[PDB]
């Protein structure tokens, strides 16, 4: 829902930086991610609805052990606000931020045989909107530029059309070209049109338009921040700043 | 530490009070002034130039 | 033993699972309530002798006044609905619209996104299988209204099993000269020219005397959920104009000669209740195109 | 030897292993008391000819105001519930519910998420295995009341070996004609009408005598921890609503007729103390269903 | 051949044509909600050592105030009731209530006396027929819980055939021994416990092999609309109440077991559905009987 | 509307004095009776709903030319509301008071073959409720003492003891017996306020609901639309 909410590229990156892995990894069971199954929809049909389960919904699934499955929970978690079920990863690993593990070498995370055609096929970037492909290709340079694998990158943008015209335009080590980008990356937020209490029919959909009505409340709760009334509350190593850098950037 | 008693024992007749209920029915009079003005000046004017 | 189907129920591609949620349709519902003001702004111009009622409404459409230097195009309103309507025909068609843009678009006009207030009734007639015996020909042509012509040169009567599916409700049967018709462990009646049908019953037995070929010719009634706003004459229409201007051009899909047929097949295939909510949503996009389009040609 | 079991015990499929921790139980309690709640209120409308209370009950359980020309389902919970629902029954059965939902649903109303506070009497009769010898024919029919019926051709007396399981509390059996019955190595009593039964005992010996067939009838009472909320009636009637809508139309899935027999038959399998756990919240989520559907309805 | 029937299901007598109005159904729906206040009544002076709560109720219900010396029997709201539930059940009862009676007796409360709001479920199992070959023997006993018992006499595999009608909406199958079972044109599956039919379907076929006897068990749940009020353990109770103080007891007319037989019978009747609304009103008013009687025992 | 307001038998004699055959009389062809039908209550059920039509619905039906069929004419004006369609009965009879067919000789008809307990079973005494089997009851005393057959009147309530229960307390030709007569009679009255505007299953049971409704509107506007023609006649 907070990971949901970022709306440009430096609050997504500095959620990442405060953000630990554990937050991405889920401890539910969840089912297997591939698979035909009927759901009921009684809104709309008496009969059961036919849909297929996928990694991007919101709800958890159970995931591979290997580090294809860690990178695939990350992704999950940026664009559906769930992650999978990948146990055991080890205190060292799942106490570093999201960032780290994207951006660094120090955490001891080998990332560079990773195949971003296969990530993107297994995680259904047909299904995915235009935030949720933004998101994944944020990811995606980020550890591209870990590996220095910066080529490789655009040599799958090219193959791919629609992502190259979506493609993020920021250098992952320089904070100036962070705080320029202009790009859109909300998923929910304070909604223009008429959003009611009814339900979708497709698993995503209706997932998401939980987390929508999900964060309407979370704004006029109590535990939502509000800048405007409250700066002078907020602590001075969290406050907003207008020359707030990533470290190393 | 100084908090008032309020007492509406002289505005209820039994369960209906009277002076918020005909407050409530005025709206349903602007309703009608809103929509008959909307629509007057629409037919008067018509679409607007600057 | 031969099988024949219909042509147009073969193979239907998969259909896009973007622009279906609620900001969506009510992006869609704003676009065909604004068109058909676009339209109706027109026949107030020739009214007035003036054309600002179509300025007020172009202006509403697309954001922006109209200019007599440039051809009117609909601004950002009509890149929006040009592109959602792609994306709808095929899964491999981007969805390069965001969906801040839509969320602005939708919030011009007051409308509830709710496709499912009202039915219609579609008229392409589902013959999924006709199995005939050997010695047999079986010709099936047409969607609207199916001719199916059977002839054949054996030496007694044939028995030919007829599949109209499990959606369609009413299924009415035509022949030529009088035959005789019944489910599958059923007597058969006497020679008859009309028969009215569920295809919900069963397979139907149609027995073929040695002669001259009969023909039997099928016309099907199916009622699917849509919204109020639904118009059947300009949501067929907008289908023609889509495919002439090139927004159904996509690699591996398959094309339809009505919307009819395109609703029809998808409904048809597996897991087809799926496909019908968004044939819907872009049937009502499409009416919104054929509105647009007939005021602003480009 | 010939082997005959009960049919309803035979091959119990795995259930759900989702929506089975504090949050989730939470949310089940929270769903049959706002049930309650929207039957009480319709019945109130009725006497009192006005729609304020039932309007008022399901603004609660739907956080939407009724409006016409709308068919009331109940909103956002009647579809959590459901799915839910669907996935208790079956392994096989997808987990479609996000945990934001469940959090949500499970603050409207403060209730203890506790399955364990009270018990309950089920009456499905174990029959895991009726040995018998090669002359001698033995069928069993019945869940409840269980009827078995030998005959003996053989030329001498036979001994057929019941076994009841371990679960069952008490076991009462009846025959049409007196018999004698006594567990293994011994010797064995007169002929009687009833017998009172512990299923721990052990095997239990039958003496089938030559000449006309002897049936015995069969009653069995366990109990299973539920929680106080817990109404068998209720139970019994979600469950065949839920059968009747479809909800539990899943693949390789078994079907029972009563939720009775569902919930013995998973006790009886391996596992079957964490398996029983799974059930208890299921019958409270039929339960809250078999309300909601009641309160309303679809021609 | 041979053929073979539920017992209960044979000749369903007519039922009664009159109290079935508007004005009727309220008056029904006003005596079991005065029945029930008067039942928690009489528990709420045993607790609170005062005949005054009892007083109020009676007086609501009979019109007088309770006597020492006078048998307290419920006044004419109780001989309307009693006299309505004997028109119901056939159509030669007398029905001789006024309808000024029956409409004065509505006014005591305000109810809808609509008999849609709710539904309830009927465990009933109707075998409309069981068709069997030659060498082949088989018994059906029970209604709440249908055996079906069958012997192959013959050389070879017997197929026996099921119709459970088409008003039930699920069937469950048991058997003492796994057994195939397959609808009409269908291949057979392996065999198995349990199965699980939907009696619309058509008719299902059962292998018999030879030797020992296959013996099944029928469990079927049916759905009928009934107002919120209806109870079905109360319903059960007041219908063998009815029995027992014979006001069943007319001319031409059949007799069950249970309400749940009762309504299940006249709804396979040949336009069963038209009785299906009477025979819930029935229920209601034994509902109202059960209550009062055990309040007030005659 | 008017005939089924009345509530005693002394306000249904008075109107049957003012009231002509005419009225008792349809000039709609109607459809034939004893017919089992399939009508559609869209309100409770989304399939057909089978009914039987009968001469004591509602609604007007074709009628046989015997003195039979206008006996069975008036009866269910009286019990139903509407008569049946008998053509070309004669301009002199027509005119004639309803009470003057049922209890005067001076019309010309004859009535002494008719057979009471047929006439009943074409009326399909079965399906009515106690109100329209005493307005039926009270149309037999009138034609069976015409007659001279107060006998048979009474041998034929013996067979029938359900009918004998609800018999009219009134002897023709007596006036004192009219007077001190306690009967209710009225099918159609000012509704209690429960009443809602909702359909019924039966044929006979919503067309007898639909008299019910329109009564209220019917009591008054009837008197200015009947004057506004009535004068300079």
């Amino acid at each position: 829902m907070d990971v949901l909410s970022k709306g440009s590229l430096k609050e997504l990156l500095a959620h990442l930086e405060k953000t630990p892995l554990e937050e991405a990894i889920s401890y539910r069971i969840g089912t297997v991610p591939y698979q035909n199954v009927l759901i009921s929809r009684n809104e709309y049909y008496n009969q059961l609805y036919p849909d297929t389960t996928s990694l991007i919904d919101g709800v958890s699934r159970e995931g591979q052990r290997n580090v294809n499955g860690l990178i695939m929970s990350i992704i999950s978690y940026v664009v559906s606000g769930s992650g999978h079920y990948i146990p055991n990863i080890g205190f060292m690993l799942l106490r570093r931020s999201i960032l780290d593990i994207l951006t660094k070498h120090d955490t001891g995370l080998v990332t560079n045989n990773l195949n971003y055609g296969i990530i993107a096929r297994n995680l259904t970037v047909s299904k995915m909107n235009c935030e949720q492909r933004k998101r994944m290709l944020i990811c995606f340079k980020l550890l591209a530029y870990k590996d220095g694998n910066q080529n490789d990158y655009e040599i799958y943008l090219n193959q791919n059309i629609p992502l190259k015209q979506i493609a993020p335009n920021f250098i992952p080590g320089d904070m100036r070209t962070v705080i320029h980008n202009q790009d859109q990356l909300a998923i929910v937020g304070i909604p223009a049109y008429r959003l009611t209490q009814s339900t979708e029919l497709s698993i995503r959909d209706d997932n998401a338009k939980s987390y929508k009505l999900g964060y309407v409340d979370w704004y006029n709760s109590n535990s939502f921040l509000r800048e405007r009334s409250e700066f002078n509350l907020i602590r001075l190593k969290d406050r907003d700043t207008k020359y707030g850098k990533l470290n190393g950037w | 530490f100084a908090l008032a008693q309020i007492n509406a024992d002289d505005e209820f007749i039994g369960a209906i009070d009277k002076e918020s209920a005909e407050y409530l029915d005025e709206y349903a009079t602007l309703a009608r002034d809103i929509s008959n003005s909307l629509t007057l000046v629409k037919a008067a004017f018509g679409p607007l130039e600057r | 033993a031969n099988r024949a189907t219909s042509a147009f129920l073969d193979n239907p591609h998969p259909v896009g699972v973007n622009y279906v949620d609620e900001g969506s349709r009510q992006f869609v519902a704003v676009a065909e309530l604004l068109a058909s003001k676009l339209i109706d702004s027109s026949r107030e111009s020739d009214e007035s002798n003036s054309d600002v009622p179509f300025v007020q409404a172009y202006s509403k459409f697309a954001d922006d006044n109209p200019r007599h230097l440039r051809v009117k195009t609909g601004g950002k309103m009509a890149n929006a609905l040009t592109n959602v309507i792609r994306s709808y025909y095929s899964i491999n068609a981007p969805a390069i619209v965001p969906q801040v843009e839509i969320d602005r678009l939708a919030s011009k006009a007051t409308v509830s996104g709710d496709m499912y207030n009202s039915y219609a009734i579609f008229n392409s007639v589902p013959i999924v299988e006709v199995l005939s015996p050997a010695r047999t020909t079986v010709s099936i042509v047409g969607s609207d209204r199916a001719d199916v012509t059977m002839l054949n040169t054996g030496a007694g009567a044939a028995n030919i099993t007829f599949n109209f599916g499990q959606i369609a409700e009413t299924v009415i049967l035509k022949g030529s000269v009088p035959f005789q018709l019944a489910r599958l462990n059923q007597p058969m009646p006497a020679a008859r020219f009309t028969y009215k049908l569920r295809p919900l019953d069963g397979p139907f037995i149609v027995v073929l005397p040695v002669g001259n070929p009969l023909v039997i010719s099928a016309t099907a009634a199916t009622r699917i959920q849509v919204p109020l706003a639904f118009n059947k004459a300009l949501v067929e229409s907008g289908f023609q104009t889509a495919m002439n201007d090139g927004l159904f051009d996509i690699q591996n899909v398959n094309y339809y000669s009505s919307f009819d047929e395109f609703i029809i097949s998808q409904y048809h295939a597996q897991d087809g209740i799926n496909r019908v909510s968004t044939c819907v949503i872009l049937g009502l996009a499409l009416q919104a195109y054929d509105q647009m389009r007939r005021a602003l040609p480009v």
